[PDB]
């Protein structure tokens, strides 16, 4: 039923680590990431 | 939370202890802070200096050095209070309006000695002392009040000093706030506090200004187209700094009203937040 | 309660650590407020205006520009300190009298560089810096002194 799609969606989530050093500088904090991707549509044709 | 107790005296006459209950949301001032205290510190007797009753300068100065506190409730044999000092988280703090000018929300509270009219206060003749309460108005009006009363006093000396008075004028000085004209000091006569408490006030203020815009006229003669000359500078700077420090403006409270009437009239109580 | 942390350099001599521990209720200053900081800003070297130790009148301006802080209990490793300038709740704050003049109840405190005899201060040879602590007098003393230094200045 690919005729009725109109820009469906896909997404995924990641997170990266951190390391403590404790020097004369600010402190670290854990950070996460969120992204969303879209879809593209293309046709195909042939005659007879 | 820190709270101060003012020990009520014995053998109090009923009319005296009753009128003490009428002033519940009134602020007092404590020389030193302690959980227990007598009455002499609250009375004017502890307030006068050099034996003589205090003047406005001593009033303004002592208001800075001395600490403030607010009365909360009265017991027939007990009187407590709450402090506005270090960090006391006083809950449900309410105060009473002692000034003829109304207050509104988001107005800051600052203190003044009574200058407009006679100081209304409780007097205990049985014990021999009386308790005077300071006047409170918003900040945006204070600087205008002090400037007007001194201007009123210097214009009186000028009329008396000049052989001929320059009477021609605009009418009567009137302060306005929230669409209400106060109209202080109708008559020329009845010099109640003309030179009674603000006597030494106009003296120091007129001399510094005289010394002020004269020292410039006597240092650079190009402004308008035996002698120390430095000790006068150090003296003027020391005086102008001290006088400016005394006549300061520092907010002490903020009127924060929740589910209540915004405008308060003289005599009404309202809840305030510690600034 | 906002407190700032002062990093103590390692390899410190025990004699210097003992002398540093005696400075318990003194006032220090910071150019930029932050939780973690070093010791080079507390040193007099950070006061340098052009290339040299600062002047008095220059210190008068450095005191206004820089933030202020008060020292609290020091551990062998760290030096905790609390800020006074910005609005923050701070219970039980005690300071050490540094002026030769006595104070009494109900006195406002000001801040001025040492204009009396050579100011006592901690000296760190191994680190190579020297921190100096400001002097605190009442308000009336502040106005009288300021009037005299400017009079001598125009002289």
């Amino acid at each position: 039923e690919l005729a009725y799609v109109r820009d469906g969606v896909i997404q995924f989530e990641v997170q990266q680590p951190m390391i403590a050093r404790d020097g004369p500088h600010p402190v670290d904090q854990p950070v996460h990431n969120y992204m969303v991707k879209r879809i593209h549509k293309r046709s195909l044709s042939a005659a007879f | 939370p820190f709270e101060i107790e003012v020990l009520l005296p014995g053998e109090l006459s009923p009319a005296e202890t009753s009128a003490l209950q009428k002033c519940e949301g009134k602020i007092i001032t404590f020389s030193t802070l302690r959980h227990r205290a007598s009455l002499v510190d609250i009375a004017l007797s502890s307030y006068y200096i050099n034996g003589a009753p205090p003047d406005t300068l001593s009033l303004l100065e002592a208001y800075r050095m001395r600490f403030a506190a607010v009365i909360t409730r009265v017991i027939p044999g007990k009187l407590l209070a709450h402090a506005i000092g270090v960090g006391t988280p006083t809950p449900g703090l309410f105060i009473q309006n002692t000034s003829p000018v109304d207050l509104c929300n988001g107005d800051y509270i600052c203190l003044l000695p009574p200058v407009f009219g006679s100081a209304d206060s409780i007097r205990l003749d049985s014990v021999g002392l009386e308790i005077v309460f300071p006047l409170t108005i918003p900040q945006t009006l204070m600087r205008e009040i002090i400037a007007k009363v001194v201007a009123r006093a210097v214009e009186r000396t000028a009329a008396g000093a000049q052989i001929l008075p320059h009477e021609v004028l605009r009418g009567a000085d009137v302060i306005c706030y929230n669409g209400r004209r106060y109209e202080l000091e109708t008559n020329l006569q009845h010099r109640d506090g003309s030179d009674a408490a603000i006597r030494t006030l106009v003296l120091n203020l007129m001399f510094s200004i005289n010394e002020g815009c004269l020292l410039l006229l006597a240092l650079i003669p190009t402004l308008l187209v035996r002698f120390p000359i430095y000790e006068t500078i150090s003296s003027w700077i020391s005086t102008s700094s001290r006088l400016g420090d005394t006549l300061g403006t520092r907010a002490i409270l903020r009127v924060c009203v929740f589910d209540g009437p915004s405008t308060v009239h003289p005599g009404d109580r309202t809840a305030v937040i510690q600034v």
